[PDB]
RNA sequence: UUCUUGUAAUAUCGACCUAUUCUCAAACUUUAAAUGUGCAAACAACCCAGCCUUAGUUAUUUUAACAAGGCUUUUGGGUA
RNA sequence: GGCUGGGGCGGCAUAUCUGUUACACGACAACGCAGGUGUCCUAAGGCGAGCUCAGUGGGAACAGAAAUCUCACGUGGAACACAAGCGUAAAUGCUUGCUUGAUUAACGAUUUCCAGUACGAAUCGAGACUGCGAAAGCAAGGCCAGCGAUCCUUUGCGAAGAA
RNA sequence: GGGUACGACCAUACUUGGCCGAAUGCACCAUAUCCCGUCCGAUUUGUGAAGUUAAGCGGCCACAGGCCUCGUUAGUACGGCGAUCAGUGAUGGCGCUGGAACCCGGGGUGUUGUACUCU
């Protein structure tokens, strides 16, 4: 790169430092700050942050309350629980983001009992419903804040591809209630404002995948490569593009029907096991002797 | 050792300075355009110079950035014009290099007098395997030293392929 | 005589100082209130609204109010032969709870808690010592002082 | 100078680099006084109950939570 | 007129803004020091998103110091309509995108200067109605100067209905 | 205990260089039909499979750098106190009260919540 500056104490002197997740570059506060902030005046009412997360092709969900000394996650689940609910290959796509939202929503709201208040359609057209309180047809309900909340992002690519949209939809329908401006879902034109829920649903029902898991292989098949280079698991663990809707559909239902959490190996992990390959801060008195003997030497 | 540790071209970076603008620049535009079959990016002057007889915001060069197969080709073509012989001086140590050529037809572009010809500036960027860390927002980070390039790697790379000759000693 | 902005500046006061630049923390915002709090006033800068004039940083007053973004503090401002209460319209960001009072009460209850415990709760329970005092002494090696100049050639200015 | 002369060498002294280094500020400044400057130090209090009430909190009170205030015979009940 | 080390003169210390004087609260004079104000700006307003500087290096026809191009640095050292000062960097900047909140109010409540008058100027709610956005949210024309009694004129203020 | 993740705190958390890394995971990494988005799949959108830990990441290391932190300095300086007193004048001056910055030394070098995981 390039340099002629001091970068030392006068530099340090002349350096400010910024927040940890800016040291990290993990999180940009401004919005979290603005999101988090709550009219005090309106109480200490619980302003909940919904943590919204993807790793390098992996979905993560949590229901949170933002808090000092750490925020607090009341509920969470992520893409490998979808296997309990049978969506096992799928996990990046629009469909699999979505799914994840319905579940957690449900389990959390089953947490305040609510199997059913806010437990939405099972259709999944992929349309819109905001909020207001309404009535009482759902159930499993009670007086502790009715369950609406806000999304924690950090990436404004709110495209008509963006499967944040998906999660939301499940999120909400499976229990959540952050409403939104329904403006860039899959199949949704803002422009001359149009929703094709159907295709959004198709996206929620991977049909783009279906086709891409069509297109990729059996066609490409003519030649050995392309066919030999992506979606390996997917047709290695063989589904057919068509099968698709069922599994989702039934998953959705299964999820919504009950979310009740999967285990893990579960007896105590190992602690000594990780620590086993580490180092820690050296010994200075000794280090001085070590360095000292060497400089003495050469 | 290395497991996969590659050296790759990051991208091809052409510029056509047109010290003036308008028609020559548009005319150029078309050339550069077709050559890369892209939307080159226009550069204009950006200050008034007067020494150059140019002002601010002229529209004084197009340049275009190219990724993919096309680049590699283009590389070789331009190197071809330039028959794979280059200045060490042509290189930033930053792991890139450029050269200028007068005249575009030898790139392989079909002549037309309309366009005629231009003298253009060629810029070559090289990269390595796995680079992404330094360009994706959240937890974007500087480059690991044992991935930090320099000029050498590229001269050696050239000699290995495209068969670099570095002039000089 | 001098120029007067109601936000007329200073040398080194308002300026947001030593690595202390930038927005208020979210901790700042997570705070919570009630009224009647005796809270002290400070100036961020941040937004140049809800921001008192000069009087006020380093002063403790009492809140009488909580509004959306902000809180009302009445402060006693000393004019002529008096202090007048002034009720100032800050957004929340420019004020904080002390300890000024906290201790007094804190102690008072804690103590009461103990005083009460001591009678009339179960237990019984030493604290402190008196003040300051006299004493036996068996020292074991006094010195004296001999000051300056001897071996001054080893030391002192040139 | 040796070299044509060198985007030379070699001397050459400068420029420049750098760490060094003197001496300094009302509108310089980390740090930073002393001297000052706000507040706070009681009963109109504390707790305990259990109350009252609220077109307070996109509402679900309700044997929600909190909020909030109002209460509370012989404190109601306790408590200096 | 006044002003004013006499008057005059000049100057404007006369409404004023800034920074400094001025003692680390607060307050403080001089025709002290160093500066400003009478406008400016439909965005230079407002909101999102995006984007990041001042500055340095290395390369890259032409092109050389200075064109662009490009890597690459780089705590703002910039930059932010403007005097000045404050602030400030995934922004406040800057670029783009969209807009009209520079809007409308029972407009109370509020501050500053302070006579605890005033204006001026600010601050905080509530109602609208918009804007913007994913959303929290913001948004009542950067923040601080840039501005005006009585008196007078003038402009704007229900039609529509049900008696 | 690490990981993961959300953090909160916001430098003992920081620049700089080494050395090393099981797991889970992160990560890099392929792709671009769909959607998405870009001169550009670089970003982003969308898909996510082959690779690959080289980088990252992590942890450590370091007469590293930086910080952190204490001591040291120095009751000097510097203030406060005085009717008093010396002083060309500043001053200086006592006793009564307070009280440094730098320096060097010394040491230190992120803390820790929430949810998840990984014997």
């Amino acid at each position: 790169t390039f340099v002629k500056v001091v970068k030392n104490k006068a530099y340090y002197k002349r350096f400010q430092v910024k927040y940890r997740r800016r040291r990290e570059g993990k999180t940009d506060y401004h919005a979290r700050r603005r999101m988090v902030l709550q009219d005090k005046t309106k109480f200490g009412t619980p302003k909940y942050r919904l943590v919204v997360r993807i790793t390098n092709r992996d979905v993560i969900a949590q229901i949170v309350h933002a808090k000092v000394v750490g925020d607090e996650v009341v509920m969470a689940a992520y893409s490998h629980e979808l296997p309990l609910f049978g969506i096992e290959h799928g996990l990046t796509n629009y469909a699999a983001a979505y799914a994840t939202g319905l579940l957690v929503a449900r389990r959390m709201l089953a947490k305040l009992g609510l199997a059913e208040k806010f437990v939405g359609v099972k259709e999944v057209d992929g349309s819109y419903a905001a909020v207001r309180t309404k009535d009482d047809d759902q159930g499993d309900d009670e007086s502790r804040f009715p369950f609406k909340a806000i999304l924690d992002v950090g990436l404004a690519r709110t495209t008509t591809g963006a499967r944040v949209f998906g999660v939301l939809k499940g999120a909400v329908d499976g229990g959540l209630a952050v409403p939104h401006r329904p403006n860039r879902f899959p199949g949704y034109n803002k422009e001359s404002d149009a929703l094709n829920a159907k295709v959004h649903r198709d996206r929620i029902f991977g049909r783009h995948v279906a086709d891409y898991l069509k297109q990729v292989r059996e066609e490409a098949s003519s030649n050995p490569d392309e066919k030999t280079c992506q979606f390996s698991k997917f047709i290695a663990a063989k589904v057919s593009p068509d099968d698709m809707e069922g599994m989702y559909k039934r998953a959705h239902a299964a999820i919504r029907a009950d979310p009740t959490k999967r285990r893990a190996k579960k007896e105590r992990p190992a602690e000594a096991k990780p620590k086993k390959y580490n180092t820690v801060k050296l010994t200075g008195a000794e280090k001085k002797a070590a360095a000292k003997a060497k400089v003495a030497a050469v | 050792a290395n497991p996969m540790r590659e050296i790759v071209v990051k991208k091809l970076c052409i510029n056509i300075c047109v010290g003036e603008s308008g028609d020559r620049l548009t005319r150029a535009s078309k050339v550069l355009e077709q050559l890369c079959e892209q939307t080159p990016v226009l550069s204009r002057a950006r200050l008034t110079v007067r020494t150059f007889g140019i002002r601010r915001n002229e529209k004084i060069a197009v340049h275009c950035t190219v990724r993919g197969k096309k680049a590699e080709e283009l590389l070789e073509k331009g190197l071809k014009v330039k028959e794979f012989e280059l200045k060490s001086y042509n290189f930033s140590d930053t792991g890139s290099f450029g050269f200028g050529i007068s005249e575009h037809i030898d790139l392989g572009i079909k002549y037309d007098p309309s366009t005629g010809i231009y003298g253009m500036d060629f810029y070559v960027v090289l990269g390595r395997r796995g680079e992404r860390v330094a360009h994706r927002k959240r937890r974007v980070s500087r480059v690991g030293f044992n991935h930090r390039v320099r000029k050498e790697e590229a001269m050696k790379w050239f000699e290995k392929v495209h068969d670099g000759i570095i002039f000089q000693a | 005589v001098h120029s007067h902005g109601y936000k007329c500046g200073t040398r080194h006061l308002f300026a947001k100082k030593f690595r202390k630049h930038g927005v208020p923390s979210v901790s700042t915002i997570l705070t919570n209130f009630k009224v009647g709090d005796y809270v002290d006033v400070v100036a961020d800068a941040a937004v140049r609204a809800g921001m008192p004039h000069k009087y006020y940083h380093g002063r403790t007053g009492i809140v009488w109010n909580v509004t959306p973004r902000g809180v009302g503090v009445i402060i006693n401002k000393p004019v002529r032969n008096r202090t007048v209460r002034k009720r100032i319209c800050v957004r929340f960001e420019h004020v904080r709870k002390s300890r000024c009072q906290e201790a007094f009460k804190q102690k008072l209850k804690d103590l009461e808690a103990f005083r009460a415990a001591k009678k009339a709760g179960t237990p019984l329970p030493p604290k402190k010592v008196s003040t300051r005092n006299g004493g036996f002494v068996c020292p074991k090696k006094v010195e004296v002082l001999a000051r300056r100049t001897a071996d001054y050639e080893a030391m002192i200015p040139y």
